[PDB]
């Protein structure tokens, strides 16, 4: 529940008059109303006073003002009238979607007056379908019931009503009330229906109820079950209904977050939708150097951010001068949100058709912020990616790390991350090689030396940045460089160096904690 | 039925004293636990040498390695006739020296242990291969 | 003394091998045979060239592309 | 009657509540989706077909030295005939 | 049978890939039962070879592989009966 | 003859701005 | 990293699992919904919009058809698919 | 022991539940029920803490369940008071003494 938050900020951050002041310290007490209405607006609650809702079936048996103005904005833009047109729709659509099985003619609806959608005291018919063959009028009864018993009576015309419903605390009781109409309406003085076997239904929209106690017709009680099941799950009018009330009583429940990629979903980003795998925490950086004498240097370095897409083999490098991180006059939570908004900034840089589907983010607490700067473009999911990838190997490339310690300015220079296997392995297999090259330089010094330059003739292009080689150099290079990493996990863990199965291995080298 | 409180005079004659009365308990209680065992497991080896100095102690030159290296110290003080610590620290030292640089050799190895310790039986040999096996700016 | 549809009938929810005329196998259980010999292999595992590449569920091979079916 | 349990039954089932099903044609071409219509000579009409094939770049180097990708396109809405049609399977 | 609904689908700007490859795009004007589809002002792109544009074609329904519709077409009111 | 689909535009009928009569029409 | 083979409906089904493509007496089989007439699955808000737009009697303006097309069309252009640039600037 | 002194608690809170009513219901509610003052503030409630001989009504403490085979119905009176969930000062003080002696 949204507490004090159902507006923006109840129009807190300005400068209202006093009168507004006090509307606004009154709102919760309508929403206060709203929630426990159901107890209050019983007809025993109150004395005697029933009056209905203009074009609604809502009956407040009583006048309290605020939840009459709650339940008027919760029925706005006549909300009632459409609701049951919608449901009259509803069945008779999936009437008709395997009407001709059930010995159906032709469904029509009749006539019916948009007066005649709530006013209880005259009621009508909503469905007259035909069968095309004396349909044996069954005994009315309850849908509830289990029983098959049908007396001697046949007919030729079946028909089938709805009626719409806000029960309260104690008329919620839908079956009884429901067969209690029905029986009303089979000796109704006006409420002629056509055909004397026409089955009424009721919605308690009130309680999220429904309920239908009339001739059930022989086959078509499971048929109105089903329907009135399918309806109640997804009626589009009632979950617009029910989603206006939620908003109305300040409720949301949570919603679902992004999963996170496990070591099965971990092939997962390399499809059609554009992944950008944002990991900044290198983000921050100071020369901690110990002087000579006296103290230690405390000079900032030249930040950066991170911005690759394995799922297309790109690499953009949005650099943070020293500048903007030194001398701001704030915390790192504010440093944290600038990241944030640059990041968002970059994305809107970056073409609507060429945007990012999913957001992957090393942070875990960046996500927030993320989805805060750029609410107003959703169409990015912010999913998680708890084995972080080793990323950060750019700011040690001599190329890449020399520039983002010198990038005094903010550049948006792209780059590609993969050597060769844009165009040349695939996008899978140029995110697993790009992952054993990040490993092979995260591991050791001269170990990445040997696996991307083992001979001094060979290097990357004069274009490109990481070292460019052929499937059998690739090979080689990949075999020396996971050679290096069961080494290294092996002296991390004091266990056999390869004891690890494919699936573990790889869960190891996407960085997850085995 | 109505909604008037009624007073509770008259009406609280078995009511005991009490009654809903719940004596909270501290809240992540195992949390704390495992903080404290953090930081008691974390400074052993400040605490085991907090006293000892390096000009006034005589025995100043002389963790689930520890139990395996204090096990090998006392098979090698069992079969050298009451050593002191200096002595079984250098018998564990040659033991774990030549028990894991052998280089998966075990019929020429056993010869040296059993000239180290003794040469008692065969099982104390079998022991401490398997000592051995356990044990490893 | 045995006709084919007969044969087909008696084979359905049996372990057999439909083998198609472009040289890949559906190895499962048949569900049913119509009047145009329609293959239809339910938990059936399929193979080229007698190599076996996973499991499909409900397998469904037209008239005119099959070749033989052997029971296994 | 006859219609829910033959073998094109089976193609039925794979389009029985509009679910995902992949038919292999004769071209090895394996197109995906959720089969909207059928009929007796297997004309099978689904909306959203992804079309995934192997391609190759046929000696893109000059000395035939090339790996064949998953080429993979998209329509909107197709219409299969039965004549081309090798094979059907739907999802697990 | 779905041959009605593709006879009631004149006058629809459409697509028709053949068994050799090659993909003629145009307005269909006329199909049989036999899938005979008559079209005006297509073009047709061949396997490996250069798109024509012709004022008039009949392709046959036997060499055609798979069809292709818009997202215009509407399907769930023409496959009734 | 597998599975084939079709649905019918479900046109829900004019309740406002309907500038006629009481009832709705057929 | 399985490719496409050829003459074989099990590979590329793998790479779409591996990439994440993927009374008479009865039980009644009925599963309604409401799509808009050009096929697309109206969303339940764009469902009530378009239920109660028939229901007032009046349609969607020229600005919101204009708003409506360019989504469509963006949508449309997005479901239909700079790296050489960034490659050759570099 | 201050009989007047629980009277006067019955009446002022008597005094806020008319009040309360009245903030909500412009007339005067025929018996409103106390869920809608006495349920705690997580559950919607106003979350009054009352030391009342407020029974609740056994006869409207039954709730529903929408089952999806029909309708099930489902069953459940005094509300509590502070008059013992709080510990007398006597016995408070006795115990604070031995805990006091039990902690040194």
């Amino acid at each position: 529940w949204e507490k004090a938050s159902g507006f923006e900020e109840s129009m807190k951050w300005k400068k209202l008059t006093n009168a507004q002041r006090s509307g606004l310290n009154q709102i919760p007490n309508r929403r206060f109303t709203l929630w426990w209405s159901p107890t209050i607006n019983r007809a025993n609650v109150y004395v005697g006073f029933q009056v209905q809702l203009d074009l609604t079936g809502i009956f407040m048996h009583g006048k309290i003002p605020t939840l009459k103005i709650s339940l008027i904005q919760i029925f706005r833009a006549h909300l009632w009238q459409k609701i049951h047109e919608s449901i009259v729709m509803d069945l008779c659509q999936v009437f008709d979607q395997e009407l001709d099985a059930l010995e159906i003619e032709t469904v029509q609806k009749e006539t019916i007056h948009p007066r005649k959608s709530y006013k209880m005291n005259s009621s009508c018919a909503d469905i007259l379908l035909f069968a095309s063959y004396k349909w044996n009028v069954s005994r009315p009864s309850l849908l509830a019931d289990s029983k098959d018993v049908m007396d001697s009576t046949t007919t030729q015309k079946y028909w089938i009503d709805i009626q719409l419903r806000w029960g309260d605390y104690d008329s919620h009781d839908i079956e009884r009330y429901a067969r209690a109409k029905f029986l009303d309406y089979t000796t109704d003085n006006m409420s002629i229906y056509p055909s004397p076997t026409g089955v009424l239904i009721a919605i308690d929209l009130a309680y999220n109820l429904h309920s239908a106690y009339g001739n059930w017709f022989p086959g078509s009680k499971p048929l109105i079950q089903q329907a009135m099941a399918k309806i109640m799950k997804a009626n589009p009018a009632l979950y617009v209904l029910r989603e206006r009330i939620r908003k109305g009583l300040q409720l949301y429940s949570s919603e679902p977050t992004e999963p996170y990629l496990s070591s099965q979903n971990y092939g997962e980003l390399f499809s059609n939708q554009i992944i950008w795998f944002v990991d900044d925490t290198n983000v921050y950086r100071v020369t901690i150097h110990k002087t000579f004498e006296g103290n230690l240097t405390t000079k900032p370095i030249n930040g950066a951010i991170f911005i690759f897409n394995p799922r297309t083999g790109q690499l953009f490098l949005k650099i943070i001068h020293t500048s903007v991180w030194a001398g701001q006059k704030r915390l790192g939570q504010l440093a944290k949100w600038k990241t944030a908004e640059e990041v968002a900034a970059l994305i809107r840089s970056l073409p609507v058709e060429e945007q990012p589907k999913q957001i992957i983010v090393t942070r875990k607490g960046m996500l927030d912020p993320l989805e805060v700067h750029l609410l107003d473009f959703p169409n990015i999911v912010i999913k998680g990616s708890e084995l972080q990838l080793p990323f950060q190997a750019c700011l040690k490339v001599e190329k890449f790390g020399d520039l983002i310690l010198k990038a005094t300015e903010p550049q948006m220079v792209l780059f590609n991350l993969y050597d060769d296997w844009l165009k040349t392995i695939s996008s899978y297999t140029a995110f697993s090689r790009l992952i054993l090259i990040l490993r092979a330089l995260h591991v050791n010094n001269d170990r990445a030396k040997v696996i991307l330059k083992p001979d001094k003739t060979t290097i990357t292009e004069p274009h490109h940045i990481w070292p460019t080689l052929t499937d059998e150099e690739w090979i080689k290079v990949e075999v020396q460089l996971k050679d290096l990493i069961l080494a290294d996990y092996g002296k991390k863990n004091n266990v056999n160096v390869a004891s690890l199965t494919q699936s573990e291995i790889r869960d190891i080298i996407l960085g997850m904690e085995i | 039925p109505t909604g008037e409180v009624l007073s509770l005079v008259g009406k609280l004659e078995g009511t005991r004293m009490g009654d809903k009365a719940q004596r909270t308990k501290p809240q992540m209680q195992e949390e704390r636990r495992a903080k404290r065992r953090k930081r008691d497991e974390d400074r052993h080896d400040i605490n085991k040498m907090k006293g000892y100095t390096l000009l006034s102690e005589g025995i100043d030159e002389m963790k689930e390695t520890r139990e395996t290296y204090e096990v090998l110290l006392s098979f090698i003080q069992a079969a050298l006739g009451d050593q002191p610590r200096d002595i079984l620290c250098g018998a564990a030292d040659e033991v774990l020296a030549v028990l894991k640089n052998e280089k998966l050799r075990d019929k020429e190895r056993r010869k040296e242990i059993d000239l180290l310790l003794g040469q008692t039986d065969d099982t104390r040999y079998h022991v401490l291969v398997n000592l051995g096996k356990k044990i490893t700016i | 003394p045995l006709n084919p549809k007969p044969f087909l009938n008696g084979l359905t929810g049996k372990p057999v091998m439909v083998k198609l005329k472009w040289g890949m196998e559906y190895k499962g259980y048949l569900v049913s045979v119509d009047g145009y010999m329609n293959m239809q292999l339910a938990n059936t595992e399929e193979y080229i060239d007698g190599a076996l590449s996973g499991h499909l569920g409900e397998v469904l091979i037209r008239c005119n592309n099959v070749l033989y079916i052997r029971g296994v | 009657e006859e219609f829910n349990t033959g073998p094109l039954s089976v193609l039925t089932q794979s389009v029985k509540n509009n679910t995902q099903v992949l038919i292999n044609c004769r071209n090895n071409k394996k197109l995906l989706g959720r089969v909207k219509a059928f009929d007796r000579h297997c004309n099978m009409v689904l909306e959203n077909v992804k079309e995934m094939w192997t391609e190759v770049p046929k000696s893109g180097k000059g000395k035939k030295k090339s790996k064949p990708v998953n080429k993979d396109r998209y329509i909107s809405k197709m219409f299969l005939r039965g004549d081309s049609v090798i094979v059907v399977l739907r999802n697990p | 049978k779905l041959v009605r609904f593709l006879m009631k689908l004149s006058h629809e700007t459409v697509t028709i890939e053949l068994k050799n490859g090659t993909q003629v795009h145009g307005t269909i004007t006329g199909v049989d039962v036999s899938m005979n589809t008559h079209l005006k002002a297509v073009k047709m792109t061949l396997k490996n070879r250069e798109p024509v544009q012709l004022e008039t074609l009949s392709i046959r329904g036997n060499n055609i592989r798979y069809f292709i519709l818009p997202d215009s077409l509407p399907l769930d009111t023409l496959l009734v009966d | 003859a597998y599975a084939i689909n079709v649905s019918q535009k479900r046109k829900y009928r004019q309740y406002m701005n309907r500038k006629g009569g009481f009832n709705r029409p057929l | 990293e399985e490719p496409i083979v050829n003459r074989g409906l099990a590979a590329a089904l793998l790479l779409c699992q591996n990439k994440g493509l993927l009374k008479d007496g009865y039980k009644p089989d009925v599963k309604i919904e409401y799509v808009d007439e050009t096929g697309r699955k109206l969303t339940p808000k764009e469902a009530f919009r378009q239920l109660s737009h028939r229901f007032h009697g009046k349609g969607s303006g020229k600005m919101k058809t204009e708003r409506r097309m360019k989504k469509l069309d963006e949508e449309a252009l997005l479901k239909k698919m700079l790296g050489t640039v960034a490659l050759l600037q570099e | 022991n201050t009989q007047e002194l629980l009277d006067l608690l019955v009446k002022c809170e008597n005094k806020i539940q008319t009040r309360i009513k009245i903030g909500l219901n412009s007339k005067m509610p025929s018996r409103f029920p106390p869920v809608v003052f006495y349920t705690p503030k997580e559950l919607g409630g106003l979350g009054m803490l009352s030391m009342g001989h407020v029974l609740i009504p056994q006869s409207d403490l039954r709730w529903s369940k929408q089952t999806d085979v029909g309708i099930t119905h489902f069953r459940s009176q005094l509300i509590p008071n502070l008059y013992r969930y709080i510990q007398p000062w006597e016995s408070e003080f006795i115990d604070s003494q031995r805990v006091w002696a039990e902690y040194a």
